[PDB]
């Protein structure tokens, strides 16, 4: 739709890629497996990149010249989850990497001599402060900016 | 289409706000204060500035625009001449 | 010390030696001795070497070995 | 005479150098 | 061996005649 | 400056603290009260080269010296020869 | 053991060789070395760079003087078809008889090397033509470039004042300059192009005789003073032109009309002059903005002072930024550097897509070894800019005299500043590098698909709101019409800024996923380059590891081992360290143009398209494709076309490599075997008594960080020098 061309529903250049290129894959008139039970170009590796026919799903997917598919993601016509869908995902996953970074850390500096407890690991991954992340509804999105890490501590 | 002389009218609106004070009090340059030779020393440095002196002719020579800018622009510059034209002179209305 | 001694052997061993027989065993080196007058120039060493051979490294994509060209960028 | 404009590469790229490599051995001494 | 002020003399002289005629030539035999 | 790197500190005590450094530092010059009472930063420095072995040990709590001398004899670098 | 070098003193009787090197590189450090006073210094930089301007005219003179008797001109002004102009006559006794082989280039006799500088399309492009009519150049410029020295002396001589305090005004000067200078410097140019040059261009000649008798028109400056200007711009030029010979000429200076032409690209005759004119009011209107005695205008404090926009009620001062940029002279030479630095590229990135010369791109070589000597430099500046604004902080600067004050706070709130800088890089790092290996793991692997490749949306975007009338597309309020401008149309954006796609020379080249990377990797350059310069600077003062890092700030390179282990932690050695990324940006960027251009000439563009979206390929086709021509040019089969170049190109690879010593060597190892190697002579006959006068040593512990560099650099910069040329020349493109 946008700058490159249209998706899969038609994309000539893209088609030619399917075809030569892979299929030459072929390329081996035979090469012996008439019945034989190993050499697997034969089945999929092609067909797994191939039966990926005039279907790939359908994904929209813009495809420029040479018909390799370009990613817009401007949240329109079709292309939204080529960044946000896998974007918030990157956010949510990290941040629950370091929410617990700022956790199997802010749980130590106390009691008795706490000077490298960390070259070994107290609860592995933290396996205690663990889920604190999925057990973030809202969380740092409020309690980070109000209290605890409070400007005070700023 | 363009008022071209819309704005050259306009700019010596302001630098006649220039024709100012070569005339009126005392000498040039509020006499060289400080120019050559060189300030006290001064020194940080330095002065002066004064939010308080944007008057004096605000009112009077805000006319200067309408001078040339009227009758001497779009209305054919000094028609009232003659005053020695024979090695030539004129001068002659391109307008 | 080693990195240029290597550079030596294969440019010889292929410029001459490695090559090939057929009728009348008319010998046909991987390279008709290009060495001749032309390693003596130390550019010939990337005219005849580095830019000559290596054209197999930078052609090597989409293949089987490919892991070389595909290393040759990392590690390079 | 025919074909002879070759002095402004030695007087420069050659002799001018002589001067200063000599001369400027004033840095050592004079 | 009259060296009593010289060398400046032999570095215009000698070296304007290892280079004056030394570069010039009446009919190339070119570069 | 011509040998001017400051290793000073505040204790200038020199026991299990610092000694190392070819000639340069004949101190112990007790100033009228600084704990193990021996003080300052050097003696007559126009003698030896440019270490920072000078701290490496016994505090300078700030910097530590190094080369800064520029004006630099030879005796002040091994090699005048 | 004598006394010598006439300015320093510690240096002066140092018995080694340092004596020498360090002599020849303290010379220009006036502020503080024996001979100096704030009175001396200033003037001692003043009649210095009056020794400047001076050397710039013995350059330009000769530029116009190896041209006028040979080095085609009453040729190349017969019609400049892309075949090998000329600089000067190459003459080396080492040359073989293949003096005869190209190298020896067509028209002229003995061998030669042709203008890749532009000069040849601007000594021409402002008219300046006929080979009897031409042979001035030095003659003037030089009967100039000597005057350039005369003040030098005159203003060096006490008496007729060399001026001392008078060097810290501003207001007066720069109240003078950005009128007197620039404004009239423009204007006066506006003058020249127009009386003598525009006529020389579209129209005909101007004869050295008449200057009154010549009159762009019949009835003179006509109205003009008669506010009536407009009717310049009507039938000005045409297009069925034949450039330089009238006929479809017409004669009405000024325009914005007509535009491009297969016969010359280049900005129109006139426009570069109403402009030169047009700006020449604003600066003259600008000049006259500050004091200068008479008693109008402004004091350059009192509009800083408590000026301040977001200050006011946000507890953040502004005290005498004047007596610190003024009392600094380094702040000075580095607000100087940059501006120049930022604009040296604005020059040289605008100088393409908008070259203003009679045959240039559609030359496509001179056009590509000229964007870059203006990209090198420019990068080369910037650094020095950033490097004299980490000297201000040490020799000058004054915490008690600047504080609460917004130059401070900048210091004070500094740890963040490098971090929220470093956070840019590290992000801009691995995220460019995912996209480019991934893009290279996927090819090789057989799958050209799967390739990650983002269109450069916010790029092309800027341009479908311009003229990139590429294959339609609305945009909500714009559509490609209904609303167009409404408020704009047939004035202004006529044929111009309407190049569109123009596969040849459209100005804007049509951007895709290949460009959404380099463009993020020129962005990872000036960022990284500057986290280090910002940092370099943001404490030449000191820090935790070295707290009191000062009284000398800049180049104190090294310190003792211990503390953590301390090293290249002088603000110079971060400058030192900086100059590698200014040599790596200013390469990604230049590298980029060309590949692009190359392909966008005697052939395709698909080429850069699916083959710059990855990495290997950047090496293969470009780098590896397109060197061809040069190297088989010493060829086992005789010296062909180019030989200077390829030998340069290996001269390129040596000077480089040989950086490294200096760089992985570090004075210790060198000095010591010179300790053994100066036991020779002393211990060997027919070479005894024989005294040195400078004591054999190994290079200073800052010096070689320089020299490897100042070595790393030429090699490097002398390799692309000979690389691009040696291949934009052949082509194919
Ligand atoms: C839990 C950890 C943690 C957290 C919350 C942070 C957070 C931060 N780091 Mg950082 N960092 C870390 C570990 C961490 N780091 C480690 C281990 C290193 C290697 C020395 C760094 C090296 C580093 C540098 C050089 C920089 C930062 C910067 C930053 C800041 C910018 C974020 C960024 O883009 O860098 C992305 C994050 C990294 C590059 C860190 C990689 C290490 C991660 C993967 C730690 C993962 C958890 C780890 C396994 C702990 C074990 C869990 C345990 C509970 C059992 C941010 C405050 C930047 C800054 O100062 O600006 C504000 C700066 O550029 N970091
Ligand atoms: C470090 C290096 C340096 C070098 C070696 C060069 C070399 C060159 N530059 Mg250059 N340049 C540089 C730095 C450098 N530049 C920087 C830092 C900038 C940014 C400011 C530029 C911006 C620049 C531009 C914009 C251009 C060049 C061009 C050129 C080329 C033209 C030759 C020339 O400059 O004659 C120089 C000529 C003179 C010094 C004399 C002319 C000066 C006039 C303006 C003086 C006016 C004074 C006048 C008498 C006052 C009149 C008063 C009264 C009569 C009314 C040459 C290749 C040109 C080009 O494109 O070539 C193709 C042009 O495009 N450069
Ligand atoms: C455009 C101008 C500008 C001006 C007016 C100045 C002025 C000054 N600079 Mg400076 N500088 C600049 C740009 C400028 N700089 C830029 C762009 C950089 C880096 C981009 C620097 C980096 C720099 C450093 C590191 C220092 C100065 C210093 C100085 C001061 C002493 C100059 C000196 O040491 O030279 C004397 C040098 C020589 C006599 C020659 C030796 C120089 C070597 C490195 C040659 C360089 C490469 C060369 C062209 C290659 C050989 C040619 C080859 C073809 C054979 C003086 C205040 C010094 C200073 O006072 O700071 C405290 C010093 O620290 N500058
Ligand atoms: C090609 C080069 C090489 C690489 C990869 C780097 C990388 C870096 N340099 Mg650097 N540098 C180099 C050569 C290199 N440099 C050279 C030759 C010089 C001059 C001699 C410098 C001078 C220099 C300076 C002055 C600075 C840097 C800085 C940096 C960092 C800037 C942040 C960034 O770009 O994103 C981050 C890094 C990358 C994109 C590189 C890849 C790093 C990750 C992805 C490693 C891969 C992990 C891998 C899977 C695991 C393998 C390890 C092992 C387990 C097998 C970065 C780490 C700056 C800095 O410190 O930033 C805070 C700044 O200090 N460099
Ligand atoms: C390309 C290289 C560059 C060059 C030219 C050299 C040269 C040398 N290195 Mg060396 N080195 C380098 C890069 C270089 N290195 C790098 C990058 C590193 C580490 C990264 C090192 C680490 C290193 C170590 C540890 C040692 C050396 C040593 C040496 C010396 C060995 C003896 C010798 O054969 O020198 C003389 C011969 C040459 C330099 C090659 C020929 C040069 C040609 C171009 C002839 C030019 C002469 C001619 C008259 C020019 C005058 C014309 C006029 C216009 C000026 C020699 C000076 C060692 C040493 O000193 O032992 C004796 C010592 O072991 N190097
Ligand atoms: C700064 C200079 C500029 C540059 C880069 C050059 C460079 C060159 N000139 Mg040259 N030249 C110049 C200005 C320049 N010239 C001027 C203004 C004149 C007129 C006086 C000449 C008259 C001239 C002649 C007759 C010759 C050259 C030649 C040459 C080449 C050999 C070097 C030589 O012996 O010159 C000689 C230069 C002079 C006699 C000019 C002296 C003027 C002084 C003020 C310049 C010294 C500046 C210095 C950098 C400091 C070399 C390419 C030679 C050649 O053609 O070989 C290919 C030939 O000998 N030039
Ligand atoms: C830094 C980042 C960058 C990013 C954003 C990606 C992203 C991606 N890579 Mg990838 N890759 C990278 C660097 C990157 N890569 C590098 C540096 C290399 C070389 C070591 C690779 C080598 C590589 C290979 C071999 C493959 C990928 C594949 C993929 C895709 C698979 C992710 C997935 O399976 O999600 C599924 C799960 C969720 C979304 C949850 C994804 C689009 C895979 C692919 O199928 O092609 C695109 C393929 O396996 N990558
Ligand atoms: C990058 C941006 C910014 C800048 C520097 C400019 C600059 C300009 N615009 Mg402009 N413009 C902008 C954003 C900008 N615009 C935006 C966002 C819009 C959309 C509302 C416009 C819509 C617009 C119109 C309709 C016109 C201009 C015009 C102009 C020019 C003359 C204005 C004048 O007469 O006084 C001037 C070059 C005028 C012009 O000269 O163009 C032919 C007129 O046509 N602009
Ligand atoms: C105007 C502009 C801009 C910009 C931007 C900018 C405006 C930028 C800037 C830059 C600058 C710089 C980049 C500088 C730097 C430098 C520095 C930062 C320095 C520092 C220092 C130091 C180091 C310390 C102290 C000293 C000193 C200061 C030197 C633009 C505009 C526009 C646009 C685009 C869009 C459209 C419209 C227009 C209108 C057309
Ligand atoms: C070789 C080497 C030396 C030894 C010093 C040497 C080899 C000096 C040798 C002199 C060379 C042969 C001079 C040739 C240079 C010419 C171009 C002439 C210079 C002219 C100047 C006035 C510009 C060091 O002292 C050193 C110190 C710190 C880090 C790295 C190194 C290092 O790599
Ligand atoms: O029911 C709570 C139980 O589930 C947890 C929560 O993190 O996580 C499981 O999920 C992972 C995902 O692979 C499994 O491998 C494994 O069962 C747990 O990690 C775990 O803490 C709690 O025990
Ligand atoms: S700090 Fe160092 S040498 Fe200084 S006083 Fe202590 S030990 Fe003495
Ligand atoms: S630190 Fe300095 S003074 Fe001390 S020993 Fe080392 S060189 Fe001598
Ligand atoms: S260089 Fe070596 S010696 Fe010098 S400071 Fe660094 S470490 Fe020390």
């Amino acid at each position: 739709d946008i700058a490159g061309l249209t998706p899969c529903k038609e994309s000539k250049q893209f088609a030619k890629r399917e075809k030569q290129a892979l299929k030459k894959l072929q390329a081996s008139l035979k090469l012996y497996a008439d019945d034989s039970a190993p050499a697997l170009a034969i089945k999929a590796t092609m067909e797994k990149t191939k039966k990926r026919f005039d279907n790939y799903g359908k994904y929209g997917l813009l495809c420029g010249s040479d018909g390799l598919p370009h990613l817009i993601v401007s949240g329109d016509q079709r292309h939204w989850g080529e960044f946000i869908t896998p974007g918030i995902l990157f956010l949510y996953i990290a941040g629950w990497i370091g929410w617990v970074g700022r956790s199997y850390l802010i749980a130590i500096r106390d009691e008795k001599k706490p000077t490298q407890k960390e070259i070994i690991i107290d609860v592995p991954l933290a396996s205690s402060l663990l889920f604190r992340g999925f057990s973030w509804p809202v969380a740092a999105y409020r309690e980070l900016l109000n209290g605890e890490l409070v400007d005070n501590n700023f | 289409p363009s008022l071209v002389i819309s704005l050259s009218t306009g700019l010596s609106l302001f630098l006649g706000r220039f024709v100012f004070f070569n005339f009126q009090r005392e000498n040039m340059a509020k006499q060289v204060p400080e120019q050559n030779g060189m300030s006290h020393f001064e020194a940080g440095d330095t002065r002066a500035k004064e939010y308080v002196s944007l008057l004096k002719s605000n009112d009077p020579v805000g006319f200067n625009i309408v001078d040339v800018l009227a009758w001497g622009s779009i209305g054919h510059i000094v028609a009232y001449y003659i005053l020695a034209t024979a090695s030539n002179g004129y001068d002659p209305s391109f307008f | 010390s080693i990195s240029v001694v290597i550079f030596h052997f294969s440019w010889k061993m292929q410029s001459d030696v490695w090559g090939t027989i057929n009728d009348q065993g008319v010998v046909t080196h991987i390279t008709a001795g290009n060495f001749a007058q032309s390693s003596i120039t130390i550019n010939g060493w990337l005219r005849d070497f580095l830019w000559a051979q290596a054209s197999q490294v930078i052609q090597s994509y989409g293949s089987s070995l490919s892991a070389y060209g595909l290393f040759f960028l990392g590690a390079h | 005479m025919i074909n002879l404009p070759s002095l402004f590469v030695p007087l420069v790229g050659l002799l001018f150098p002589a001067v200063a490599m000599a001369s400027l051995f004033l840095h050592v001494e004079k | 061996t009259k060296r009593g002020l010289l060398l400046k003399f032999l570095i215009l002289g000698g070296g304007s005649l290892l280079t004056y005629v030394s570069a010039n030539a009446p009919q190339d035999v070119l570069p | 400056m011509s040998h001017s790197v400051k290793i000073y500190d505040t204790c200038i005590g020199c026991t299990q603290c610092v000694r190392a450094c070819p000639t340069d530092v004949l101190e112990m010059i007790p100033w009228g009260g600084c704990k193990a009472k021996q003080i300052a930063s050097a003696p007559r420095t126009e003698d030896c080269v440019g270490c920072k072995r000078c701290e490496s040990a016994c505090p300078t709590d700030f910097l530590s010296v190094r080369v800064y001398l520029w004006h630099e004899t030879t005796r002040s670098m091994g090699l005048a020869y | 053991a004598l006394r010598i070098p006439r300015f320093s003193q510690g240096i002066a009787q140092d018995p080694t060789t340092r004596r020498i090197w360090f002599g020849i590189a303290t010379a220009h450090d006036f502020e503080s070395h024996d001979d100096i006073t704030e009175g001396r210094l200033y003037q001692n930089i003043f009649a210095s760079h009056f020794g400047q301007l001076a050397i710039i005219f013995l350059w330009t003179s000769g530029n116009l003087f190896h041209v006028a008797w040979q080095g085609n001109f009453e040729a190349w002004v017969q019609d400049p078809f892309h075949v090998r102009p000329i600089a000067h006559a190459i003459w080396d006794p080492h040359f073989g008889q293949p003096a005869v082989e190209a190298f020896t280039r067509g028209g002229a006799l003995g061998p030669v090397n042709n203008a890749y500088s532009g000069v040849y399309q601007w000594w021409y492009t402002i008219g300046l033509r006929t080979n009897e009519d031409l042979y001035t150049g030095a003659i003037f410029l030089l009967f100039l470039s000597f005057i350039s020295l005369l003040a030098g002396w005159l203003h060096l001589q006490p008496k007729w004042k060399p001026s001392v305090s008078w060097f810290k005004n501003a207001e007066s000067r720069l109240n003078h300059h950005l009128s007197g200078l620039f404004g009239v410097s423009s204007l006066a140019w506006a003058g020249h192009l127009v009386h003598v040059a525009i006529p020389g261009s579209r129209g005909e000649y101007v004869r050295w005789n008449n200057f009154l008798d010549v009159l762009p028109y019949p009835q003179g400056l006509g109205p003009l003073l008669t506010g009536q200007w407009n009717l310049y711009a009507q039938n000005p030029s045409s297009s069925n032109h034949l450039f330089g010979t009238t006929q479809g000429a017409g004669t009405a200076i000024l325009t914005i009309l007509g535009g491009f032409h297969p016969q010359t690209q280049s900005l129109w005759l006139t426009d570069v002059a109403h402009h030169h004119l047009a700006i020449a009011f604003l600066f003259l209107i600008g000049g006259l903005m500050y004091r200068t005695n008479f008693g109008i205008g402004h004091s350059i404090k009192y509009i800083l002072e408590a000026h301040i926009p977001p200050g006011g009620r946000l507890g953040r001062g502004h005290k005498g930024l004047y007596d610190t940029i003024n009392n600094s002279i380094h702040f000075q030479l580095g607000l100087a550097l940059a501006s120049l630095g930022v604009i040296t590229s604005l020059v040289a990135q605008h100088m393409y897509s908008l070259p203003a010369y009679a045959f240039i791109a559609q030359d496509f070589t001179t056009q590509a070894a000229l964007y870059t000597h203006h990209q090198y430099i420019a990068g080369f500046i910037m650094t020095g800019a950033f490097a004299h604004g980490p000297i201000f902080f040490i020799r000058d600067y004054n915490p008690e005299q600047n504080a609460d004050n917004v130059l401070a706070r900048m210091l004070e709130h500094k740890e963040a500043i490098i971090s929220h800088l470093s956070w840019a890089s590290l992000f801009l790092g691995f995220h460019t590098l995912g996209l480019y290996v991934h893009n290279d793991v996927m090819l090789a692997f057989g799958t050209p698909e799967k390739q990650i490749l983002i269109e450069p949306i916010f790029a092309q975007w800027i341009q479908s709101a311009h003229g990139k009338t590429t294959y339609g597309f609305d945009i909500p309020l714009s559509s490609t019409n209904g609303p167009a401008l409404n408020a704009g149309r047939n004035i202004w954006l006529p044929g111009w800024l309407n190049a569109i796609n123009e596969n040849s020379n459209s100005l804007f080249l049509t951007i895709g996923p290949g460009d959404f990377l380099v463009h993020h990797a020129i962005a990872l350059g000036l960022h990284t380059t500057t986290l280090i310069l910002v940092k370099g600077a943001l404490d030449a003062r000191g820090s935790k590891l070295m707290p009191d890092k000062k009284d000398f700030g800049y180049s104190f390179p090294c310190d003792g081992p211990g503390r953590g282990g301390t090293c290249d932690i002088s603000a110079w050695d971060d400058f030192y360290l900086a100059v590698f990324w200014m040599l790596n940006t200013i390469g990604w960027v230049t590298f980029y143009w060309h590949w692009k251009h190359i392909t966008l000439w005697r052939g395709n563009v698909s080429q850069f398209n699916e083959s710059s979206t990855y990495l290997m390929g950047w090496l293969r086709d470009y780098l590896w494709l397109n060197s061809s021509q040069l190297i088989n040019g010493i060829t086992p089969l005789v010296c062909n076309s180019l030989s200077v170049w390829a030998w340069m190109f290996l001269f390129g690879h040596l000077v480089w490599a040989t950086g490294f010593m200096f760089l992985i060597s570090w004075r210790g190892y060198w000095q010591e075997l010179i300790e053994t190697l100066a036991w020779a002579h002393e211990r060997t006959p027919l070479a005894n008594l024989i005294r040195w006068r400078d004591k054999p040593v190994a290079l200073s512990i800052v010096q070689a960080r320089l020299v490897g560099l100042v070595h790393f650099s030429v090699g490097y910069i002398f390799t692309y020098a000979a690389f691009l040329i040696a291949s934009t020349s052949g082509k194919f493109g």
